[PDB]
RNA sequence: GGCCCAUUCGGGUCUUGUAAUUGGAAUGAGUACAAUGUAAAUACCUUAACGAGGAACAAUUGGAGGGCAAGUCUGGUGCCAG
């Protein structure tokens, strides 16, 4: 990967994925629906 | 949550069908003690 | 009237059809080599039964009989001639061996699926039934064909076959003409 | 009678002489529903047409003559060749010795007969 | 043998002695007294379901097969006609 | 080498012929108790032509 | 997967010398016993420790037969901290590296080799380790080597060869401890390629056993390998 | 290699009419025609043999039964036409009309042929063949052998093992680039590297009792038959 | 009776790589770790007693 | 020797002219 | 002691140039050093066929190296000239590689010749 | 550490892939005498039987149970002892030859069972793929051996 | 989320589901121009054109479980049970 998307910590790293914060937009919005 | 209210759906499935089986070789259990001691 | 007639069956049913190690069996043959029924595999094991009943018989004679000798170089010859049996288990216990997945992949279809005329085995059968395959020059529709080995390498696509040079089938000329017009 | 089939076979290997063998294709009795044709079979067919070539006329088979010449040689087939070789030859029993065996009038019989041959 | 060495036995329907029974699908409203042709001895016989019981009528032709304990025969066919074709709707009785 | 541009469209060409006779080299060096350069001499010789057609 | 940036979290196996790093998924690793550098291009994780920079490789599973029985759960692996091991049929430092890895410095590993063309890369990897010793001798014959190899714990043997057995019995008489661990890898083609893999296990199993090994386990590697076990068993002189 | 049999006029090579294999394999190898007949026989490389009326310009039929490419086509006055099976090593003498054919396999060993002894080289390929007769044929494998062969017997009835001679063995300056000499020579395996000249030519004159081998060897070689028919001198 | 079949056939496949591990070509690629995660304190280990 | 008591056998059960080749002569002729 | 070691006989070099060349009709067959090398890399290889008489040999000693770290037989035949036609090719081949394919239609014999080629080994 | 055994690789759920002939069977104790018994000696009767070659095994406790048996059962001794039959060693304690039998074919799916005892056929039914043969009538008979 | 195993509690395992949309190919039954065939004719073989997405060009048989009402009946220790 490249040095910029590198990250110290985990989180960072999976802050930079779109996609894994697309996905889970959906499903924070879904759960709290039905709660 | 979801999965574990899945092992507890297919767990009552599974114990009536369970259930059917034990009753088949009780049933079949009291046969055989009746042919056996009829030779008794 | 004139004489009557000898004819019997190809097959046998099973001693007990109904043993869950038999059907599973017949699960994965079917699945793997692609049947229709069950009624192949019963054919197939029924020749395998006959093929190992008589050399167990020829195993029981003394060696050097006449019997013995001849008539089991007579199944190991014709058995490898159906290339069941390799060159170099030319011996009879190696026929006592033997196994129904041999023949199955011996059959046609299995070839057509193998050779990579076919993608899938049902592919292959479809093939086969649909009039594409053809054995040297002649055309087979029949999956239960087995093939020796100057027959396996001789599989090819039919001449008449819109796939092997012929002119395309019925749907594409039909696809043509409604763009053309 | 006499001839038992799996003994010519030796003969055609020890012969050393060629067998004029077939077109892979050209032996196939009807599309394969009819599996290959066997070795007799070909013997048989070739009869009618070295038959039928000399008499200017084919040789049509009467409707009873038809009734035992065709299902049973092809149900044979179906019963014992499994790729145009014989599968049946050998579940039948046949007592081949007596056609291996030198039963003639001209066999050893006495020390005699035996020591001449010898010679 | 059931039926005196026959696999199946022809009766005369008599009456439907469930008819009155408020439970539907009862085990006795299946329940049919006939005659048997044979010999005229009176039996009872099973009929597959209520539906079927619609079928059978009074002085119909009937056919009994071997099998509320001790009902041992049970109505295969009527008037010409099988029930269980007339219960799919593959078949009229024959009047 | 393609990091530091060491045997750096018809320049790529010659990049990877270069590139196929180096793999060689090494074959010949490495399993070479002795390794000469008679063979490094010619198969030089040939990129030299290779060069010049292109 | 495993890629540069990724962060993982290092956490001991249950065998001890082996490593478990987790993240968006877990490998198995092993601590550098030479940091900086990997044997067969394998891949590499660096730990900032107090700060001194601890290396640990990976290993590939799919190419170490061994780690591919850690991967199938052997419940017992004799090869551990402070422990000698003898590596029959070491090909290269492909896996004996990792096993050199697992033995660490208070240990050594006789790696044995027949074929002397990777005999060379497996001394120029014996160099970087000073606890492995290279064997490059047929190990048919014990007693051409029995002078480079003192008194030793642990037997590993992956010769694919039809007489493994009695190349593991010859070394396990000469060299392994009573109690000592024998830990083999069997592939069914080479011994007998005629029958199903099951018999020759069965047949394997038969052979270590009048050699006086008791064999204590098996695995088969799926879905890493096909055809093959790992057998772990002890030996019994006594 | 063009999947295509034309035919051209002799006085003008002007092209009349171009036949197509009809074949995605159906590259022809050897061309044949009948002695004294406008029948062509063409062997093409899907296995096949294509016969041809030329006066017609049309197909005839086809024949089958070769093991591998067939390379190589040979004819003479009656329709006997012999083949070649290339790895298939085996000879196969074709009746057009009646449609079978006889089959001819080599059949020897360098195992036997040493101890009979006591460089034989195994044929790995029939590369060539001729008709010498109606009744015998001869043919050129790639071990340099060349085998005389007659319609009565399947075997070889003669053989004329390694013909043109075995090929020079590589220079010891190319095998290795080591520097001392005598570790080059251990390359060469003294004469097991050592290969023998492939029958690349192989006639005979029609009904007659010599015939021609060719090779890049550098000569053509003459040979004559014997009067039984039973052998041959160069 | 053909496509039923070859429908019980995968789905028994599909069954078996459930109940047990099956080899797939191997590794293909780049290395990429246990996907499904390693358990630590667990054994699959049949013992010879 | 089997095989050879066989054909002896063979031979055993089965001026010089064919009455089909004089036949055959005629068609030939005729051709 | 030669570094082209084990050399097939003149009979071994035969059933390997047959397994080639309906490898080369089943699209079975990678040919050419570089593509037996890659083969190798992926493990598809189930053995390799090389020449004896490769101008110079050194150019395909890097294939023995890579098999024997991982079992793969390989077995070497007189004539790279040879192996050329077996591969069905217009031109020499030094090293050529059969892949692994359980679903192959030319199994049995890779089979036989994979089994001689270890006693050779 | 907690232990699961894995299923065989030899086994498609309940099918034993990998039991083909030649076979190996076992003999148990009891079966010897019953053999006897019917006259079914040993290595025929399952030629008969199965149509294919199998390799008798006897273990060191099976040859033991037999030489419990006394001068009664010296027959069962003799035939035990067949160089046909080959010989499965053994290296547990007890000389108990049911729990014996049985945990082998725990371990490896490619063999055969051959015992008339009650004891020890169930046993050998809730394990997979491992084929069941018995003396009964006249001859023996294989219960679940799908190859047949 | 799929599934396996487990009287019991639970345990084991990973690319699975669609009761979603979509694309281009092949051909058989049928609709049939012919020749051949034959005392004539039927038939057989061969062979022009047309012929599939619900490919409605719409095979069956048997068995095992469900679930639904402002619905009906019966018995009881509310809201249950049959």
């Amino acid at each position: 990967m490249n040095r910029k998307e590198r990250k110290s910590t985990i989180l960072e790293t999976l802050m930079g994925d779109e996609a894994s914060n697309k996905y889970f937009k959906r499903k924070y919005n879904e759960i709290q629906e039905k709660s | 949550s979801k999965r574990k209210e899945q092992k507890a759906s297919q767990r009552k499935e599974r114990l009536k069908k369970l259930a059917k089986m034990e009753e088949e070789k009780s049933q079949r259990d009291k046969e055989k003690k009746k042919e056996y001691f009829a030779q008794n | 009237p004139r004489a009557p007639r000898t004819y019997s069956k190809t097959y046998s049913t099973p001693k007990r059809p109904y043993e869950s190690s038999r059907l599973d069996a017949e699960l994965k043959l079917a699945g793997e080599f692609g049947l229709k029924n069950k009624k192949e595999i019963y054919r197939i094991s029924f020749q395998l039964s006959k093929i190992r009943r008589a050399a167990r018989d020829l195993l029981t004679r003394d060696e050097k009989d006449p019997k013995r000798l001849f008539e089991g170089n007579a199944l190991i010859r014709r058995l490898v001639r159906v290339g069941v049996l390799s060159e170099d288990k030319k011996k009879l216990d190696y026929v006592l061996a033997l196994k129904v997945e041999d023949f199955l992949e011996r059959r046609l279809q299995t070839q057509v699926y193998k050779l990579g005329l076919a993608k899938s085995v049902h592919h292959a059968r479809v093939l086969i039934t649909q009039r594409h395959i053809a054995v040297g020059k002649q055309i087979v529709n029949i999956p239960s064909f087995m093939v020796r080995l100057d027959s396996e390498k001789h599989i090819d696509f039919a001449p008449t076959s819109p796939f092997g040079g012929a002119r395309p089938g019925r749907v594409a000329r039909r696809n043509a003409a409604r763009k053309a017009e | 009678k006499s001839r038992m089939q799996a003994m010519e076979e030796y003969i055609r290997e020890s012969s050393d002489q060629p067998d004029w063998s077939a077109s892979i294709g050209a032996d196939i009795v009807n599309h394969g529903r009819g599996g290959i044709k066997s070795l007799r079979d070909t013997e048989k067919e070739r009869r009618v047409t070295s038959f039928e070539e000399d008499n200017f006329t084919r040789l049509n088979i009467t409707n009873k003559a038809e009734k035992r010449k065709q299902k049973q040689r092809e149900r044979n087939a179906r019963m014992n060749v499994i790729g145009g070789e014989d599968f049946g030859i050998f579940s039948s029993k046949r007592k081949l010795e007596d056609s291996t065996s030198r039963r003639g009038a001209k066999k050893t019989r006495s020390a005699w007969d035996r020591a001449q041959r010898r010679l | 043998s059931p039926f005196g060495g026959s696999s199946h036995a022809k009766g005369i329907v008599l009456e439907k002695l469930g008819i009155e029974s408020k439970q539907p699908n009862s085990a006795i409203r299946k329940c049919v007294r006939v005659q048997l042709i044979k010999n005229g001895k009176k039996v009872t016989a099973f009929v597959p379901n209520d539906g079927c019981l619609n079928f059978v009528d009074e002085n119909d032709e009937v056919l009994l097969a071997g099998f509320i304990p001790g009902v041992r025969f049970k109505v295969v066919k009527v008037s010409g006609v099988s029930l269980l074709a007339l219960w799919k709707e593959k078949k009229e009785k024959p009047r | 080498g393609a990091e530091k541009a060491l045997f750096r469209k018809n320049k790529g060409r010659i990049s990877r012929y270069l590139a196929n006779k180096c793999s060689m080299a090494s074959r010949i060096d490495n399993y070479s108790e002795e390794p000469s350069n008679v063979f490094g001499s010619v198969l030089k010789k040939q990129v030299e032509q290779r060069l010049e057609f292109y | 997967g495993a890629r540069g940036g990724a962060k993982v979290v290092i956490e001991p196996h249950r065998h001890a010398g082996v490593y478990i790093a987790r993240g968006k998924e877990d490998l198995l690793v092993t601590k550098n016993m030479a940091p900086g550098e990997s044997v067969y291009g394998e891949k590499r994780i660096s730990v900032e420790e107090p700060p001194t920079k601890v290396e640990y490789r990976v290993w590939n599973p799919f190419r170490s037969k061994l780690a591919a029985g850690i991967m199938g759960g052997l419940d017992e692996l004799f090869i551990a901290p402070g422990k000698k091991v003898l590596y029959l049929g070491a090909a290269s430092g492909t896996s004996v590296s990792h096993v050199s890895d697992v033995v660490g410095p208070e240990g050594v590993v006789y790696a044995v080799e027949f074929s002397h063309r990777p005999g060379r890369e497996l001394i120029s990897m014996a160099k970087k380790r000073p606890n492995i010793i290279p064997i490059i001798e047929d190990a048919r014959h014990p007693q051409k080597y029995r002078m480079l190899i003192g008194m030793v714990d642990c037997v590993f043997a992956d010769v694919a060869q039809p007489d493994q057995a009695r190349i593991i019995a010859l070394n396990s008489h000469m060299f392994l401890k009573d109690q000592g661990g024998v830990v083999i890898s069997i592939k069914a083609n080479c011994i007998d390629s005629t029958v199903d893999a099951e018999t020759v296990f069965a047949r394997e199993v038969q052979k270590l056993r009048e050699e006086r090994i008791k064999p204590l386990e098996q695995l088969t590697l799926e879905p890493y390998e096909r055809d093959h076990c790992i057998v772990v068993g002890r030996y019994m002189r006594s | 290699r063009d999947r295509k049999l034309i035919v051209w006029s002799t006085e003008s090579l002007s092209p009349v009419k171009v036949i197509p294999t009809k074949d995605r394999r159906g590259e022809v190898l050897s061309l044949a025609f009948r002695k004294n007949s406008d029948q062509l026989y063409a062997s093409c490389a899907d296995f096949k043999i294509r016969t041809y009326s030329i006066n017609q310009f049309s197909q005839l039929e086809i024949l089958y039964g070769h093991h591998d490419i067939v390379e190589d086509i040979s004819a003479l006055a009656m329709e006997r036409c012999v083949t070649v099976g290339a790895r298939d090593r085996t000879a196969m003498l074709w009746k057009i009309p009646d449609e079978t054919r006889l089959t001819f396999r080599g059949g020897d060993e360098p195992q036997k042929l040493l101890r009979r002894w006591m460089l034989f080289f195994c044929e790995g390929s029939i590369d060539v063949v001729s008709m010498v007769d109606d009744f015998h044929f001869i043919t050129g494998s790639d071990n340099g052998n060349i085998c005389l062969w007659s319609l009565a017997k399947k075997k070889p009835i003669f053989t004329e093992r390694i013909a043109h001679g075995i090929l020079p063995e590589p220079s010891f300056n190319d095998i290795s680039g080591e520097t001392d000499e005598e570790l080059r020579k251990r390359q060469l395996q003294g004469k097991k590297l050592l290969q023998p000249f492939w029958i690349t030519s192989l006639y005979a004159i029609p009904y007659s009792n010599v015939f021609i081998s060719g090779s890049w060897s550098g000569s053509l070689k003459v040979w004559k038959i014997s009067d039984n028919l039973r052998s041959f001198e160069l | 009776s053909r496509v039923k079949k070859r429908k019980k056939y995968q789905k028994a496949q599909k069954k078996l790589k459930s109940v047990r591990a099956v080899y797939s070509g191997g590794q293909s690629g780049v290395y990429e770790g246990e996907k499904t995660g390693i358990k630590k304190g667990l054994t699959r280990s049949v013992k010879f007693k | 020797r089997l095989a050879k008591q066989y054909l002896e056998n063979l031979k055993s059960e089965a001026n010089n002219f064919d009455a089909g080749d004089l036949d055959k002569d005629i068609i030939a002729s005729r051709l | 002691n030669p570094k082209a070691f084990p050399l097939a006989d003149a009979a071994l070099t035969q059933q390997i140039l047959d397994v080639v060349q309906q490898a080369a009709n089943l699209r079975q067959l990678k040919k050419g050093a570089n593509e037996a090398t890659k083969t190798l890399n992926r493990g598809i290889s189930e053995f390799i066929i090389m020449a004896a008489d490769c101008e110079p040999i050194e150019i395909l000693l890097h294939l023995p190296l890579l098999c024997e770290d991982k079992n793969v037989p390989y077995v070497f035949v007189p004539s790279r000239v040879a192996l050329g036609r077996a591969c069905g090719v217009s031109r020499p081949v030094i090293a050529a590689s059969i892949t692994t394919n359980d679903a192959s239609a030319i199994k049995t014999q890779i089979y036989a010749v994979k089994d001689k080629i270890e006693t050779l080994l | 550490t907690r232990n699961i055994p894995q299923v065989s690789s030899a086994l498609f759920f309940q099918y034993n892939q990998a039991i083909k002939p030649p076979y190996q069977v076992l003999i148990d104790t009891n079966f010897i005498n019953f053999s006897i018994q019917k006259k079914v000696d040993i290595v025929r009767g399952m030629m008969d039987c199965l149509l294919a070659k199998c390799n008798p095994l006897i273990t060191d406790c099976v040859m033991a149970e037999l030489e419990k048996l006394g001068p009664k059962y010296r027959i069962a001794l003799k035939l035990a002892r067949d160089p046909r039959i080959k010989r499965l060693s053994c290296s547990h304690k007890g000389t108990y030859a049911d729990d014996c039998l049985v945990h082998r074919v725990l371990q490896h799916k490619c063999y055969i069972v051959a015992t008339n005892d009650a004891g020890l056929k169930q046993r050998i039914r809730k394990i997979p793929g491992i084929p069941l043969m018995s003396v009964g009538g006249h001859a023996y008979v294989i219960e679940k051996l799908p190859d047949v």
